[PDB]
RNA sequence: UAACUGAAGAGUUUGAUCAUGGCUCAGAUUGAACGCUGGCGGCAGGCUUAACACAUGCAAGUCGAGCGGGGGAAGGUAGCUUGCUACCGGACCUAGCGGCGGACGGGUGAGUAAUGCUUAGGAAUCUGCCUAUUAGUGGGGGACAACAUCUCGAAAGGGAUGCUAAUACCGCAUACGUCCUACGGGAGAAAGCAGGGGAUCUUCGGACCUUGCGCUAAUAGAUGAGCCUAAGUCGGAUUAGCUAGUUGGUGGGGUAAAGGCCUACCAAGGCGACGAUCUGUAGCGGGUCUGAGAGGAUGAUCCGCCACACUGGGACUGAGACACGGCCCAGACUCCUACGGGAGGCAGCAGUGGGGAAUAUUGGACAAUGGGGGGAACCCUGAUCCAGCCAUGCCGCGUGUGUGAAGAAGGCCUUAUGGUUGUAAAGCACUUUAAGCGAGGAGGAGGCUACUCUAGUUAAUACCUAGGGAUAGUGGACGUUACUCGCAGAAUAAGCACCGGCUAACUCUGUGCCAGCAGCCGCGGUAAUACAGAGGGUGCGAGCGUUAAUCGGAUUUACUGGGCGUAAAGCGUGCGUAGGCGGCUUAUUAAGUCGGAUGUGAAAUCCCCGAGCUUAACUUGGGAAUUGCAUUCGAUACUGGUGAGCUAG
């Protein structure tokens, strides 16, 4: 049943699954490290993981990765979470 | 598909002549039967009949004059059943505006029979086309004209003779030497014979 | 995209066409939006060859939708009719 | 112009909610006699305002839990 | 103008009779099957059973104007034992990377009794290609297929190392819109390619300019999809209790988006006699058949929605799938193998085996209408169109017409003479439909290229985008098309059922309670009009009969529209729960009820008036209809709600 541009259909996406497997990990380990500090409690350290997670979300977002509104959500939420500790 | 077979067995079962003869000769003197049933147990007319035996009658007697199958005739009652007015005279209409009756009421066609075999030999007319077909209904302010290839014919010359010897219905006009006429409109009850009754055939139907 | 186009109908040897504006991912003779006129190739006597409503032809023209070469070609021959 | 149904409190259990009962009255579709229909509706209350008893109209709106989505508008008759 | 005009009974219980009551018959219809027979054309239909298993071929490809390599045919210059060699660049082709498509189109009805469908509404959402508008497209870098080398296996396809371009990927810069914001501020993109001309002019075949196709951020439209509420929608009580994320709330998680969708805690809720739970069966609607109507039966072919793709569980990619011809896992099955290893899913069109009473070609073309790709040329398309087969249905046509008895011959009957086949046949005259042979010949083809003009680009009458005119060229499978005109001659063409009553049409012979016929009453023991043949008839007719199935007759489930003393049928009798119904007067409400307006009720189908088909079927334009549902504004006699009064219950 396969044909040639089957096959090269399955190819492509092994490869993008790849790609996009790195990119999302990227993005979740950012956001756990956020609310590590969170956890933490210390108000400065907790807004410098806000501050150096905050691009790397919007630059996947941009790519694709994820959606613009899950971004927007996890930033608001994110923000609110910081701002409740000092 | 059409019926052929001898003529006098049925008018003589019809109990009354059909004009499937040409009329040269008087009915009563060609066939000397009448009155009497073709068969083995021919019966006088006077015999009883039941009642759905002379609903059955009429419309074989009408049937048989007009030269229509029982497919055909159901169809047309159907029709005028839907057709606005009084059904049983709607569909003598019917049947009197067909083509080949048309042309034996303007007096082209020595027998229905004949007039039969010219339309589908197409040597008649309808306005400027060369039809074919006995079945179609003539509408008012038709033309019925004969084909030039029928012109100068024996048989033709024959039937005009017959024909004048005929009286023309009103409702058509022909002039013979063109052998041409004209439809005006359905000829009207009154017009037609009071012999055939269409209220056994509507309850026929009806049943 | 939304498309205008001409729907199959009639009998064997003597088609009918709708004029229709439809979802180009539809069936040639299924779900459409709205019905606009319709052509018969080989009318004849009597029988109205094109009738096409130029009102929303353009309407749905300005809202994106796009005619097949065929029904442009009618539409031209519905201006120089009109 | 939201929809609006009457009907009154049966219930008031649960936190922020109400549970009403409605009836309306139609024709049977094969004899023809009036008769009794009822129906029970989960609605939405955050100040408890209403009880068991009164008469209340309440409003159609968006999903507020997995059974809920009428809204109170006001006690129309106190118990 | 119109859109409806419609209702029939018979047979059988008894020595008679009336009623009750079941059975049987006359009608319409079918995706039918079988029996006998069989000419043509037009329009439709054609595995209802095994969602059984499948040989073989075909059904998803296109772009070199995104990119680097590679290949063969030609052409030119210089040298030559025999027209060739050695090198050069131009056109052409494509295995690979990349873009778009592949989620449409096509098949089926297993599952699903509500996660679905129909009708009417709603708010919390995403949306490639298309249309309109706004702000942009700056500058760098690392991989990696191909390719080269080495290897495993008979092959099919595998494994290792070294390269490499891009509209493949990633960083940095910028941000009208856009996101977060504690309102102070912070954060995030993109890619080039083609053509023309200034005749500028080369950090090299360059740089500058316009155009076109592209790419990035954003708003709106359109389209499509996701989500929510109300009413309706099959049988069973010999199925009465069911439910612990269960019902609700708070914090958090998660989704494009509301939500027990998930989770920790808190509370004890939630559903059910207006049928919960359980169990049986089933895709649903527009429609279709039947019927005077009410109603009943039904979901082939046409259209909308849903679900499914050998059985079950999953995600990946992408705008969109949990994807019929994609990926992974498990199960069953099948196939190749050189025993090291591999491959597959017709409920896509043909076709094979099996099943069954039963349902067709392993055909042609993209010419027409659509779909995918492309700037175009053009390629792909078992969608589609066209052809083949089948009296399966409907409609039309033919199988000759006129003649002509001194009533021929023959068969059959007979009260042995006469009657019936019978104007029938023979003989006479005559035309030629359809089919058979020969020549012409429309339409489905709108259009496209060639010449030349008007408007736009703005540095540029160049290039390119829109309009026009006649010609020349050009394009059709069906197609020896429909259709028209020539010649021959009645020459090529009719069967099936039935004849006691229901029910139109009767006799002889052979045979006898045997053979047999039979829907019911019935017929058959030597004078059977009921059995077999024959004559004559009757009803249909390229058809005629039987079987199977639904509605009707059936007022034998009775809403329209039935019954319970003796025919079937009042519980052995009270009391009472839910429910049904309820006296008189008055005021108020407007739920029931009634009236008006708006929106909706897709198209097709039904009916009415027209048009094209030689007619009819059939196709088609418009109207009516869709008898309902929702919103809103009004009326208050009756029923219901509320307040008050009264006495005949």
């Amino acid at each position: 049943a396969n044909s040639a541009q089957a096959k090269k259909r399955a190819r492509q996406n092994v490869k993008a699954r790849k790609h996009n497997a790195s990119l999302r990990s990227m993005v979740r380990t950012y956001i756990k490290r956020t609310l590590s500090a969170i956890a933490g409690g210390d108000y400065a350290v907790a807004t410098e993981a806000y501050k150096k997670a905050v691009p790397v979300i919007d630059r996947m977002a941009d790519k694709g990765i994820i959606h613009k509104n899950k971004a927007a959500r996890h930033k608001s939420r994110l923000n609110a979470q910081v701002k409740a500790l000092a | 598909a059409r019926y052929i077979g001898p003529k006098c067995k049925l008018s003589r079962r019809e109990g009354t002549d059909l004009q499937l003869k040409s009329g040269v000769k008087p009915f009563d003197v060609k066939t000397k039967k009448a009155n009497k049933a073709p068969g083995q147990h021919g019966q006088a007319r006077g015999g009883k009949q039941s009642e759905y035996s002379l609903q059955l009658r009429e419309k074989q007697k009408v049937r048989r004059i007009y030269g229509v199958l029982e497919r055909q005739f159901s169809n047309y009652y159907k029709e005028a059943a839907r057709v606005k007015g009084a059904t049983g005279e709607n569909l003598l209409k019917l049947l009197e505006s067909r083509l080949d009756n048309v042309v034996y009421r303007m007096g082209f066609g020595s027998t229905r029979a004949e007039a039969r075999q010219l339309v589908s030999h197409r040597s008649i007319t309808l306005n400027g086309r060369r039809v074919n077909i006995a079945s179609i209904q003539v509408k008012a302010g038709d033309v019925i004209a004969v084909h030039e290839g029928a012109k100068q014919q024996l048989r033709i010359k024959n039937a005009i003779e017959l024909a004048a010897q005929r009286g023309i219905p009103a409702w058509i006009e022909v002039d013979h030497s063109k052998l041409e006429g004209t439809f005006k409109a359905a000829p009207d009850r009154s017009d037609l014979p009071a012999e055939i009754n269409e209220s056994l055939i509507v309850e026929l139907y009806s049943k | 995209m939304v498309v205008i186009r001409l729907a199959r109908g009639g009998a064997k040897k003597r088609p009918f066409y709708q004029i229709v504006v439809t979802d180009s991912r539809n069936a040639r003779d299924g779900r459409f939006i709205e019905r606009i006129g319709f052509f018969n190739p080989t009318a004849q006597g009597q029988a109205e060859k094109l009738r096409l409503d130029a009102d929303r032809f353009a309407h749905w023209v300005s809202q994106g939708a796009q005619p097949s070469e065929r029904v442009a070609s009618l539409a031209a021959q519905a201006k120089k009719a009109t | 112009t939201v929809r609006t149904l009457t009907g009154k409190v049966v219930s008031d259990k649960m936190d922020k909610s109400i549970v009403v009962l409605i009836e309306r009255r139609v024709q049977h579709p094969l004899y023809g006699k009036s008769i009794r229909r009822s129906t029970k509706l989960h609605a939405h209350d955050e100040n408890n305002v209403a009880k068991i008893g009164d008469v209340v109209t309440i409003k159609e709106s968006r999903p507020i839990s997995k059974t809920k989505a009428w809204t109170l508008v006001e006690v129309v008759e106190a118990a």
